[PDB]
């Protein structure tokens, strides 16, 4: 991790879109409307 | 309570310090909502605590935010604005004014307060090093 | 101190005794708490009279004068607790404990007034004790405290006094 | 509660309010660039490397104290201006 | 016809986990339901349950009580390291990088450049 890092020095809202869009159309994420 | 009152009450301890105020040229409160209502319901009870305690408030509206995106299934989210500047209050002031104001925030609103303070020049920048 | 304190809080007052004796034939000192519970026991010693117990108390007074160790609240309380098991007899003492109590820089909490008015009520002294505390506020200082205003309370109740 | 936004600080100094000559203030104004606005005179010094609010604040101050401290000093290599 | 407390007085004096439980004990007396939402807040706020208003965004953060100078030069951790050659160079650009972190504490700092050390000292 950090020796990966050192080695190379020397050379939205995280759910599926099917999930997502149940919450978005059941209004259960805050301020997701429809244009 | 038309009876039964509070014979006293304790009030709390707010001690006059010996060291010196801050002070606030301006301070500048913007407040981001999704409902144009409640940005409305806070602006008028900002402005009326900023009456009842003394501060010289001003109130504007910046311009709204649209975010739109895709999955067409098109959504948006909106972001309505208040911004309420404060002139020429000291730290005591602005920071009760603050705890009130902030402990009622209504939820689903975010808050960014900037503050101006007024210092003097360094003691060491006064006059070139000789 | 430890072993005595453990033995007059589960009932081991004569055994907490001969501990103390044993504790004085050493040369060793108590302490306030210690000689708090040395009072508990000897007023839950069975089969001893009333002024026989208070010569007892007494005893253990000027023994906490000659150990060079300075009462608390909490000690003049346990007097009152214990004096309140002897009714008629015990108003007097009780009254002195509390001029003690005043006259040595302690002063009395809630718990104190608990235990007079209810050593009293078995009733004019509650119009004194009220005199005294009006506009006063209180601290927890002793477990008692909360015992007070019910205690109180009975007083205007059966007095039937609205005022007090 | 943490913000990573709130770090920041702002410094904000006219040079018409500090003690500064022709030269000094020619200096001051080349260092600095694009932080000196000529339309205001304010010198805007922005402050966020440090964590934490105060260290950001001490920054400010420190910069600006070497930069009037530098803008007042003439190197040799000055004069061939 | 006088008080309670003028008359005659006993004259006999003038002027661990049992401390912990009494104390406990003395906490009792006075522990109430609460009244209302203030004293809800008020009880939240001292038992650290709630924020502490006006909001600073860097409370309860002090960053080991480091000051700038720790976090803006950190070019005197590079002595042990070659002075004049590309080495230098290369170090001096990881701690201008390190300089300019405000996500790392002054330790972290200090181990990269510890690990440099030990790197460059194998090598």
């Amino acid at each position: 991790a950090d020796e990966r890092l050192r080695i190379n020095s020397l050379r939205r809202w995280r759910l599926s879109r099917i999930v997502f869009r149940h919450l978005a159309d059941h209004g259960q994420l805050s301020g997701i409307q429809r244009a | 309570l038309h009876v039964d009152v509070p014979k006293d009450l304790t009030k709390p301890v707010v001690t006059i310090s010996d060291e010196p105020d801050i002070l606030y040229k301006r301070l500048s409160v913007l407040v981001k909502g999704h409902d144009k209502a409640v940005l409305d319901s806070y602006e008028y009870f900002a402005v009326l605590a900023a009456k009842e305690l003394g501060i010289s408030i001003k109130v504007h509206e910046p311009p709204r935010k649209i975010e739109r995106f895709t999955l067409r299934v098109q959504y948006e989210m909106r972001t309505l604005y208040r911004c309420l500047e404060l002139e020429h209050l000291t730290g005591s002031t602005a920071d009760v004014y603050l705890e009130y104001i902030q402990r009622n925030l209504p939820e689903g609103v975010a808050m960014e307060v900037t503050k101006t303070q007024l210092e003097q020049l360094p003691e060491h920048i006064k006059e070139p090093i000789w | 101190c430890t072993m005595i304190r453990g033995m007059v809080k589960h009932r081991a007052y004569e055994q907490a005794l001969n501990l103390y004796t044993e504790l004085l034939n050493n040369r060793l000192h108590a302490d306030v708490y210690t000689f708090n519970a040395l009072i508990e026991a000897t007023v839950c010693a069975i089969n001893e009279k009333f002024e026989e117990k208070w010569s007892k108390i007494l005893e253990l007074l000027r023994h906490m004068v000659a150990q060079k160790v300075k009462p608390n609240l909490q000690t003049f309380n346990t007097i009152l607790k214990c004096l309140r098991r002897f009714h008629v007899f015990a108003r007097s003492p009780a009254l002195q404990v509390l001029r003690e109590m005043k006259a040595i820089g302690i002063e009395p909490s809630l718990a104190t007034y608990h235990h007079i008015i209810r050593l009293f009520d078995q009733s004019f002294i509650i119009y004194d004790i009220m005199n005294e505390l009006m506009g006063k506020r209180f601290s927890p200082k002793d477990p008692d405290d909360d015992k007070f205003f019910q205690s109180a309370m009975s007083i205007c109740s059966s007095l039937r006094d609205l005022e007090l | 509660v943490r913000n990573p936004r709130a770090r920041v600080v702002v410094l904000r100094v006219k040079l018409s309010s500090l003690n500064l000559d022709d030269h000094a203030k020619k200096k001051l104004i080349k260092l600095v660039g694009e932080r000196y606005c000529k339309t205001t005179d304010v010198l805007t010094i922005k402050t966020d490397r440090c964590p934490l609010r105060r260290q950001n604040y001490d920054y400010a101050v420190y910069l600006l104290t070497v930069l009037y401290h530098e803008s007042w000093n003439t190197e040799e290599w000055e004069k061939s201006k | 016809r006088k008080n309670i407390f003028t008359g005659k007085r006993l004259n006999i004096f003038d002027m661990s986990l049992w401390d912990v439980e009494f104390a406990k004990q003395l906490a009792t007396v006075n522990e109430q339901p609460l009244q209302n939402g203030f004293e809800e807040l008020i009880q939240w706020t001292k038992e650290g349950k709630l924020w502490e208003f006006p909001i600073n965004n860097e409370a309860g953060f002090d960053d080991d009580g480091s000051e700038f100078h720790e976090h803006i030069f950190l070019e005197k951790h590079l002595e042990s390291f070659p002075k004049q050659g590309p080495i230098r160079h290369f170090m001096e650009l990881v701690t201008c990088g390190l300089s300019k972190n405000p996500y790392l504490s002054v330790k972290q700092k200090v181990e990269h450049i510890e690990w440099f050390r030990n790197y460059f000292n194998e090598k």
